[PDB]
């Protein structure tokens, strides 16, 4: 299966005014563990995007939106949004409508003018998955969904929201066999982005 | 003596690639057919020479779902059961 | 003048002169007339015999579209058989689609797209013939006379060509001699006087007359040439008429 | 003039110049007679030589056993309608084991050249063309020009002084056509008519071509050693 | 996924629920299921539902566009065209089953479409794997010539019977009102059947709980 | 739809010093029916040459039309000369390689 | 259209021409909002001058007039609405802002101006918009493509004198209705025939507009923010004038 | 489905049932299965409903476009029309129809178009999965140049039995009487057609 | 076409010393339900042709179509069309073998088996057979479908080789087809009892006995049969 | 000779193309009454071994559209039979009827292509739809081969607009839609129109009138032409 085939975790949360995405590093193929290094998280100015899926499409829409959100940034001399960068992820991955890229990806961001905390996520083919409290995507979207659903509350300040989505993600990802090798998790703030490294298994 | 499907509603779509778009697993890509002459060619007549683990746990398949169905998709069904 | 060395061009006066220097073509043609009967339509016109050597009653000017529709044309000949061509596959493409016999009004409005099509265009020329067709269908016998412009109207008689003139003086004097109309015989035997006539003021040369015609009684709605025994009675008639 | 540049344009008195361009075409061609019995169909050249080191051109191009033509005019202008007549006979011989009958031969060539006259971009076909066959309805002489007109004959002449061959053949028309049950006379009376036409130059082994195609004739083209009984 | 259209005495009333839900898990619990394709024409759809996104947003763009194009309103009729020669082009791989319902100039009105080009005009019309716990309610209790307040109390409640009796369908229920000679009313969350379960416990972890290998400040 | 079938035929070659043999059966067949006693399968190819097409006689028919139109347009182009047997073999080698798949 | 060995494009200053054979049209900008003025000349007394309106909306936020041949207006301006909403809307699921689709409008204007086959547009354009970023805009689009942003602009026979006007009239600090108020002055003075609601025409980008909005019950749509004044609310200035 | 189309006197009956199914699911009790390709011109969808609904709606772009450039059709156009269209897409189509229109010069005139895309002029016919219940009894009671009320009936019981026997067949009977008089719709529920 | 729907059984045909008869039922089977009783699959094509056709009944209308639009291109620009330089039976058939062999070639066949007969303007009688494959053959008896077993050896059994034509007369091979008509009819399931017969002869044309009545059956030894074994 | 800007900003081609509608020597008019429009266009018949019955320039378009052509009656064609293919296709591609003035915007965009695009030259035509509208009524649009069109409260076109135009604003300004309660009634008025502005009596022969009704676009026969004339005597 071309989305269980390299596994890989990605998890976004909303605090009160902060947003908080998570994955894991393990890149492998099935059994074989291959690289603890393979980051799931991409930004585009001050909107982040976590892809899950096959490591290939992962690679060829980081590489689509650098040169999308690249010309967006010359020829509107305004970053992306989240909402915009959304609907333009939606386009793209619609655009393969019969030829798909096998990938989840998870929008996480704040609207620099409104300052609101903005997630969304989507499946193979361009659905928006636009959620108020948190997204998940990856192998083990049954254990995170569990776990963030029994966490999470609402406005969690940035601490708390560090500690809450480590936690689901590090519990999640223990029950995974697909995912682990640690694991990076963004702090996204209105003026700063915090990235922090968890410890966890290395099995 | 079977009842009309007016609407195609239940109507279900060589075999199908398991996973659309990608052909590294097409069926005539992945098991291609050998050559007429494959027989003289090698002496033996060819070119060439899972998933669950300790615990039981007790994907659909693409060629009894319907068309729309993409693998892995969101998908709500149209009429119920 | 100018604004002459170009076909989709208009003139000060708002006149394609192009399409009228096409017009002028057919005045130089052969005449070829039509007449509608009561129950049928004929067409006649003159072959001139530019020598001994034309093998007679062989090369013909009269051209069938489909089974029903009788075309005649003068002035660039092998332009009247690129139309009739272009009408033979319109022809076929009705029949195709549906199943009746196109119309001959339908048939008419497919030449008049087609004529009108090459007046609209600097890369192609207009047609240098004037085409008079027509046909039997499930509402009677129908004439029609299609211009170079891509003009055409619906006609009782019609005449075109060097001795068009004349035709449609006598065609006018038939009309009135006759207002119970023409059967199909009387009007073959008719045509033959008129292209005769038509000849006299024409007569510097020799010629043969080649007739046809389509009736719903005499040929079951089908078009056919004269021939034979019937020809023969026509061209007793008009000699007779002329000497 | 200004309207003798393009096929498209009509005179102001109507008449394409760049089609009567073409006729002048042929008229600068060398002469071909045929001529044609109720059983034999003839055609006859005067072949031409660039030097007198020179071999002659081949004037007459043959089909197939029941059908040939001959040119006068531009050669590849020739050649190109030659093979359209071929790939028209043998896409019919293909689809319905019919010998294409000569009149529609003619109107073929006559519909693909009479293109040529109404395009922008096309050039007309600056070659004459004398097709003879038989076939189901006995022989056949036809007379192509570049206009796109197509004339079926008894007797014909195209090419430079054809008008003294033309003359020829319409005084004698009554007495060839009757030729019957032998093609030496028919060959005999295409070869006086044709001997009109030469000025300064006179019928010989080298110059002359002949063909015939009949009832008991495939399409066979006399020259050389076979041509001299006819000189 | 339930979605119910009603025609009433004056208009149409198209409701929904809000559960999305992904194989056996609720994605979503609050999505809106309600699309515009215009001002006064509203659609709901099932099947694939990226697809269903598409389609609706395609059909809106160019509505919206022969809108502006001929001055007028746009009729429903010209959506439910559009929509299905679009769907019957690519011979039901696009998988979106819709029901359409919409107020113009020549009325109010509900139809139905399905993935390969088919449609239905209709009174009352239910959809999704809750269709027939809906259209039971809808036949039990549907008559002619409904006053706007019962029409939206049927809907209503035959989408509360989908959303009791199905599991692909709970949470909350969207309405949308259209009415001939007014705009239409968009209701969302119009019932709250289902609030949420208080926790017996704050399980918020002390701060230090996770171990930090690194920390780094990005350079956006 | 399978597009292929067998008709039951029989062709030999023999060659020697001074002449060649080519014969064949006359019988036709579709399963175990007799379509007919007398379909010649052996043609006289003009040239001195000798021709047949033995299998499904439909691609057999189209071979022999192929290769009579290819014969006519190599005298149409070589002024009518004779053509000799290893340029048949060439020309039905290309004919029969220009359909591999 | 090639370069002249002066180095002007040819045929572009024709197009300028026929542009200024046109009737007058305006634009201004208040802080708080944009107006774009125009009259409407007919035909005879007994076509519908109501028929046609020289002002379109392109998107909800964004309007257009013109001075020049009217078919290319309208041709250019439903191309343009074809843009916007294939090129841009379908993508990023909004409408262009101003400056985009004044770029892809005088982009559309100049393929004409460097392909052969095609004549360039007859048409200057006054494309009143307004952005979440940007604010407020309002821009001028000539026949070959090149556009500027404007305070405050006219078009058209009475290019000139209308600009000297706007040029003493405008100032910063303009609310919406003094520039209505100028807009309303500058063209009455001049259109040389019979004034009123009928004959002149306006639109404003301005506030939200949610009584336009065709719907209500979704707080975060905001509805168009250009509208038509109507005859009668032309008439009712025209009055308190 | 119980398509019928009956030729009468004065004209063509035209009727079918309301009942669409998907599986054993009634998805539509009050379809229309009856549509106006044009003014005296009216065919019966059966087989797959998208198949037939794109037909019907290209049969009325070409007889429109007929119309206006040809003068009116008759019901042959129509279902040559609708021959071409099923043929020259049997792979794709799964459609059989029933034609059915008046013209003055022929009366009432009725063409079958079954699923291989073929078409057969009748006296009458019956299309759908509930005609084959009533292929005998059709058959035995059809009569040449019925009154209008003789071919109400004979419809009426043909159809009321289509629907007795086929479980996707049901709902109210509807028909459509074409006759130089007009067009007219006619309308009967199920406790009037299965008291019979 | 990749399945036939409706379908015409069987056609069969012999040559007798002056002509060709030939004859088809006038049933098109929708599967095993005799549906259509009314359809005509012998298309003449002139006085010296006629076209019998099986299989999928649409395919044949689409061929019958072929052969109109085939006479009426004939006429065109052909004053002689009517007396020579006709359409011969040999023209008609390649026209349809090569159009059959095409539409095979394009895995878009034209289910049908046609056997053309006719004369040749020289006297000779055309019979020639062609199936959806392009197979192409001729014989003395030819038959389509059941035709093709049962009817044949009846035919055969008249003219059994070319020798046996000019011995054969208009009455001795129209029993053949009437009794060969009878005995598809008693065992062949997709039969009808209304058959169309044709005669070509070179010298009296084509007679076209349409809507004829299969006769003298018998039946009345069914009477005596009790059953499976006792 | 071709339509490209001359330094003057004016199109001579699209002028040329102006002057070409008077050819025909042809005068048209078109009213609204409350629920009907009428079109009265003179039929001038020069030969006569024409077929009357053929000679016309009122083309029915639609069930609910008439279009009336002035200039050369080819190009009157090529534009009839391009509006019933532009309003066959709206019918399929957009489910309902086309609207009278939608048909002229697309007819009117078509015109203003060439007007463009040097390839082809604009038709010397100019079209004169009607229509009794689904929502607005009676309609007439008159379009014109520079690609300008407007809706009319009535219309004229042909060698002397002029005068029928000012007697149609003569009578509008001394009384937007003409009062009468039946078709026949406005045709007739129409009629009268033409009898005074251009001082000719017709003939049955000499008139066309086209009348667009709900759902019903019609032209009248010779009798019916007869029957309005002797309506008017009356």
């Amino acid at each position: 299966d071309p989305s269980s085939i390299n596994g890989g975790i990605v998890v976004a949360m909303t605090g009160k005014d902060c947003v908080a995405i998570a994955c894991d590093l393990r890149l492998g193929s099935q059994s074989l563990g291959v690289s603890n290094k393979f980051e799931k998280i991409f930004h585009y100015g001050h909107v982040f995007l976590g892809i899950t899926g096959l490591a290939t499409d992962v690679t060829t829409l980081n590489e689509m939106f650098r040169y999308k959100t690249n010309l967006y940034k010359l020829k509107e001399e305004r970053a992306i949004e989240p909402e915009t960068f959304t609907q333009l992820v939606s386009s793209s991955l619609y655009e393969r409508r019969f030829g798909p890229y096998f990938v989840g990806p998870v929008v996480a961001g704040i609207n620099s003018k409104s300052g609101k905390p903005f997630i969304a996520g989507f499946d193979l083919i361009g659905c928006i998955d636009e959620a108020k409290d948190f997204i998940v995507s990856g192998t083990a979207s049954d254990q995170l969904f569990g776990m963030c659903e029994s966490l999470y509350e609402p406005n969690l300040e940035p601490e708390d929201l560090f500690e809450t989505i480590s936690q689901a993600l590090l519990n999640a990802a223990d029950r995974d066999a697909l995912s682990g090798w640690g694991a990076v998790v963004y702090i996204i703030k209105k003026d700063e982005v915090v990235k922090r490294y968890l410890k966890m298994r290395q099995d | 003596p079977k009842f009309d499907d007016e609407y195609q509603a239940q109507a279900r779509q060589a075999p199908l690639n398991p996973y659309p778009g990608l052909t590294v697993t097409e069926p005539s890509f992945a098991n291609p057919a050998g050559g007429y002459a494959d027989g003289d060619l090698y002496p033996v007549g060819t070119s060439h020479p899972s998933q669950g683990g300790m615990i039981f746990d007790p994907a659909p398949r693409r060629e009894d779902m319907p068309p729309g169905w993409m693998p892995g998709s969101k998908y709500d069904e149209p009429f119920g059961p | 003048t100018g604004y002459d060395l170009s076909n989709s061009v208009f003139s000060p006066d708002g006149r394609n002169f192009q399409v009228e220097y096409a017009v002028k073509a057919v005045e130089n043609g052969t005449t070829s007339i039509g007449i509608k009967c009561n129950d049928g339509v004929v067409f006649a016109v003159e072959k001139l015999i530019t020598s001994k050597l034309l093998v007679p009653q062989k090369n013909v000017k009269i051209q069938v579209v489909d089974r029903h529709i009788g075309c005649v044309y003068s002035g660039l000949i092998p332009d009247g058989r690129h139309l009739v061509n272009r009408g033979r596959e319109e022809a076929a493409s009705f029949k195709k689609l549906y199943k009746t016999p196109i119309p001959i009004p339908a048939f008419a409005d497919r030449l008049g797209q087609y004529v009108q099509a090459h007046t609209l265009y600097n890369s192609v020329r207009p047609f240098g013939v004037s085409t008079i067709f027509g046909g039997v269908d499930k509402n009677g016998a129908h004439l029609y006379m299609l211009e170079p412009s891509g003009s055409y109207w619906g006609y009782k008689g019609a005449a075109t060509g060097k001795g068009r003139q004349s035709a449609k003086a006598e065609l006018e004097k038939l009309v009135d001699h006759h207002p119970e109309g023409l059967s199909a015989r009387e009007a073959v035997k008719q045509a033959a006087k008129i292209i005769y006539l038509a000849h006299e003021d024409n007569k510097e040369k020799d010629f043969e007359l080649e007739i046809s015609w389509c009736s719903l009684s005499e040929t079951n709605g089908l078009h056919k040439f004269v021939k034979g025994d019937l020809l023969q009675e026509a061209i007793d008639f008009a000699q007779k008429e002329i000497n | 003039n200004n309207y003798d540049g393009d096929t498209v344009t009509f005179s102001p008195t109507g008449r394409l110049f760049q089609v009567e361009y073409a006729l002048e075409a042929i008229k600068q061609g060398s002469v071909t007679v045929g001529l044609r019995s109720n059983t034999h169909a003839v055609l006859v050249a005067l072949k031409r030589n660039a030097d007198e080191l020179s071999s002659y051109q081949k004037k007459i191009i043959k089909c197939d056993e029941h059908m040939g033509l001959s040119l006068a005019g531009l050669a590849p202008d020739a050649r190109v309608l030659s093979n359209y007549l071929r790939q028209q006979c043998n896409y019919s011989s293909l689809v319905f084991n019919r010998k294409l009958a000569v009149e529609r031969a003619g109107h073929l060539l006559c519909d693909k050249a009479q293109k040529n006259t109404q395009s922008y971009g096309g050039r007309p076909y600056g070659v004459g063309l004398l097709i003879i066959g038989y076939d189901k309805s006995g022989a056949h002489l036809l007379e192509f020009q570049p206009s796109g007109n197509v004339t079926e004959l008894y007797g014909t002449a195209i090419g430079a002084r054809s008008q003294g061959a033309k003359t020829y053949l319409e005084r004698t028309l009554d007495t060839f056509i009757k030729i019957d049950g032998n093609p030496d006379e028919l060959i005999k009376a295409g070869v006086e008519a044709i001997s009109q036409s030469l000025r300064d130059e006179s019928l010989t082994v080298d110059n002359l071509s002949i063909a015939i195609v009949g009832k008991d004739t495939p399409f066979t083209i006399y020259d050389g050693e076979a041509v001299a009984k006819y000189i | 996924t339930t979605i119910v259209g009603v025609k009433f005495n004056n208009g149409v009333v198209i409701a929904a629920d809000t559960r999305s839900t992904q194989g056996p898990i609720v994605a979503d619990k609050n999505c809106a299921k309600l699309h515009r394709i215009s001002p006064k024409i509203w659609c709901a759809g099932a099947g694939t539902a990226a697809d269903t996104e598409a389609v609706t947003q395609l059909i809106g763009s160019n509505i919206e566009l022969h809108s502006l194009y001929t001055s007028r309103e746009p009729r429903v009729v010209s959506a439910l065209q559009m929509l299905k020669q679009h769907l019957f082009k690519y011979q039901g791989h696009i998988g979106a089953y819709l029901i359409v319902a919409g107020v113009d100039p020549t009325g109010s009105h509900l139809f139905s479409i399905h993935a390969h080009g088919s449609t239905d005009v209709g009174y009352y019309l239910s959809l999704g794997s809750g269709s027939l716990a809906a259209m039971a309610v809808l036949e039990s209790h549907w008559k002619q010539d409904l006053t706007k307040e019962e029409a939206i109390k049927l809907a209503s409640d035959a989408i509360q019977a989908g959303i009791w009796n199905d599991l692909g369908s709970g949470s909350n229920v969207d309405v949308c009102v259209m009415e001939i000679g007014k705009d239409a009313e968009y209701l969302r969350n119009y019932l709250t059947p289902n609030v949420r379960e208080e926790k017996q416990k704050s399980y918020k972890f002390p701060r230090g709980t996770t171990a930090v290998l690194k920390e780094s400040i990005v350079n956006i | 739809f399978n597009p292929y079938g067998d008709n039951g035929g029989t062709i030999l070659g023999i060659a020697g010093e001074d002449f060649a043999v080519l014969a064949g059966d006359t019988r036709n067949i579709t399963d175990y029916s007799i379509n007919s006693r007398y379909e010649p399968k052996v043609f006289d190819c003009g040239d001195n040459i000798v021709m047949s097409a033995n299998g499904f006689a439909a691609d057999g028919d189209a071979l022999v039309k192929r290769f009579k139109n290819s014969v006519k347009w190599y005298h149409f182009d070589h002024n009518d000369k004779k053509l000799s047997i290893n340029s048949a073999a060439r020309n039905i080698q290309h004919l029969l390689y220009g359909k591999r798949f | 259209t090639t370069f002249s060995p002066s180095g002007k494009l040819g045929q572009i200053d024709y197009a300028l021409t026929a542009v200024k054979q046109g009737v007058t049209s305006l634009g201004i900008k208040a802080t708080n909002g944009v107006v774009i003025a125009t009259e409407k000349k007919s035909s005879s007394p007994l076509a519908m001058s109501e028929t046609l309106s020289k002002v379109s909306l392109l998107t909800p936020d964004i309007g257009a007039v013109y001075s020049g041949m009217g078919p290319d207006y309208r041709v250019l301006v439903d191309k343009s609405r074809k843009v916007a909403h294939t090129s841009y809307k379908r993508i990023y699921g909004e409408y262009p802002p101003t400056k985009l689709l004044v770029s892809e409008v005088a982009k559309i204007m100049q393929e004409a101006t460097q392909s052969g086959g095609v004549r360039p547009f007859g048409v200057s354009l006054l494309i009143a918009g307004h952005d979440e970023f940007n604010g407020f805009s309002l821009y001028q689009v000539d026949p070959s493509g090149s556009y500027f942003p404007w305070k405050a602009t006219a078009i058209g026979k009475g290019s000139v004198a209308a600009k000297t006007f706007l040029e003493k009239r405008w100032n910063d600090e303009l609310e919406l209705e003094d520039a209505i108020h100028i807009a309303l002055l500058t063209l009455k003075e001049s259109v040389e025939g019979e004034f009123n609601g009928d004959t002149i025409e306006l639109a404003i980008i301005g506030d939200e507009n949610p009584d336009l909005l065709g719907y209500t019950g979704i707080p975060t749509d905001k509805g168009p923010r250009f509208r038509k004044l109507t005859s009668q609310e032309i008439n009712d200035r025209l009055e308190a004038l | 489905t119980s398509i019928m189309a009956v030729t009468f006197k004065d004209g063509v009956i035209l009727g079918a049932d309301s009942r669409t199914t998907t599986g054993a699911y009634i998805a539509n009790r009050v379809t229309d299965k009856l549509t106006r390709v044009h003014d005296k011109i009216w065919c019966c969808r059966s087989g797959s409903a998208a198949d037939t609904q794109a037909i019907a709606d290209i049969v009325q772009y070409h007889l429109e476009l007929y119309t206006s450039q040809y003068g009116t059709p008759s019901t042959e156009t129509a279902a040559s029309v609708f021959k071409e269209l099923c043929y020259e897409n049997k792979d794709n189509l799964t459609a059989g129809i029933i034609v059915a229109g008046y013209d003055d010069k022929n009366k009432g005139e009725v063409y079958t178009i079954p699923l291989g895309g073929s078409v057969h002029k009748l006296p009458y016919a019956i299309a759908g999965s509930g005609s084959t219940f009533i292929y005998g009894y059709c058959d035995k009671n059809f009569r040449e140049n019925m009154s209008k009320e003789e071919t109400v009936d004979f419809i009426k019981h043909s159809l009321s039995q289509a629907i007795k026997w086929d479980g996707s067949s049901g709902g109210v009977i509807r028909m459509v009487v074409l006759t130089a008089a007009g067009v007219e719709r006619l309308i009967f529920y199920p406790d009037e057609y299965e008291q019979l | 076409t990749q399945q036939p729907i409706v379908t015409g059984t069987s056609v069969i045909s012999m040559k007798y010393d002056n002509g060709v008869i030939i004859a088809a039922d006038n049933l098109g089977s929708y599967g095993s339900l005799l549906r259509f009783n009314g359809v005509e699959r012998l298309i003449p094509v002139g006085d010296n042709t006629v076209v019998g056709i099986s299989g999928d009944i649409s395919d044949m209308q689409h061929i019958e179509r072929l052969l109109k639009d085939l006479v009426t291109e004939n006429a065109y620009d052909n004053p002689l069309a009517d007396a020579e330089e006709a359409l011969e039976p040999s023209y008609i058939f390649e026209y349809l073998a090569t159009v059959m062999y095409q539409r095979r070639s394009k895995m878009n066949p034209l289910w049908n088996a046609i056997i053309v007969a006719g004369v040749q303007s020289n006297g000779d009688q055309f019979l020639r057979y062609v199936n959806l494959l392009g197979v192409t053959y001729s014989s003395p008896t030819l038959a389509t479908g059941f035709g093709a077993h049962m009817a044949n050896p009846l035919l055969r059994k008249v003219v059994d080789r070319e020798s046996d034509i000019p011995k054969t007369t208009v009455q001795v091979a129209e029993e053949a087809i009437v009794n060969a008509m009878r005995v598809l009819y008693y065992r062949d399931a997709r039969s009808s009892r209304n058959f169309s017969l044709a005669i070509i002869d070179k010298n009296t044309g084509l007679t076209f006995k349409k809507n004829l009545q299969v006769e003298n059956m018998k039946w009345d030894f069914a009477k005596d049969i009790k059953g499976y074994g006792t | 000779h071709i339509t490209i800007f001359s330094p003057e900003g004016r199109l001579y081609q699209v002028e040329y193309a102006f002057k070409a509608t008077n050819q025909t020597n042809i005068n048209s008019l078109a009213v609204r009454g409350k629920d009907c429009t009428v079109v009265i266009s003179q039929k001038k018949v020069p030969d006569k071994l024409l077929d009357p019955t053929t000679v016309s320039y009122i083309f029915c378009i639609s069930r609910t559209i008439g279009m009336v052509v002035n200039g050369p009656i080819p190009d009157a064609r090529n534009a009839a039979l391009r509006a019933k293919a532009e309003a066959a296709e709206f019918r399929y591609k957009y489910g309902y009827d086309m609207p009278c003035d939608v048909l002229a915007k697309r007819m009117a965009n078509l015109s203003q292509i060439y007007t463009q695009r040097a390839y082809m030259r604009p038709l010397g035509v100019i079209l004169t739809f009607v229509s009794v509208d689904e929502e607005l009524g009676p309609s007439i649009y008159k379009t014109d081969p520079a690609g300008y069109y407007v809706g009319y409260k009535a219309t004229a076109t042909g060698p002397k607009q002029q005068e029928i135009t000012t007697n149609l604003e003569n009578h509008f300004k001394k009384s937007d839609h003409i009062n009468e309660e039946s078709w026949e009634k406005v045709v007739e008025f129409a009629i009268t129109h033409m009898i005074d502005a251009l001082g000719t009596e017709f003939s049955k022969n000499d008139l066309e009138v086209g009348v667009a009704t709900k759902d019903k676009f019609f032209t009248l026969s010779a009798e019916n032409i007869e029957e309005r004339l002797v309506a008017i005597a009356e």
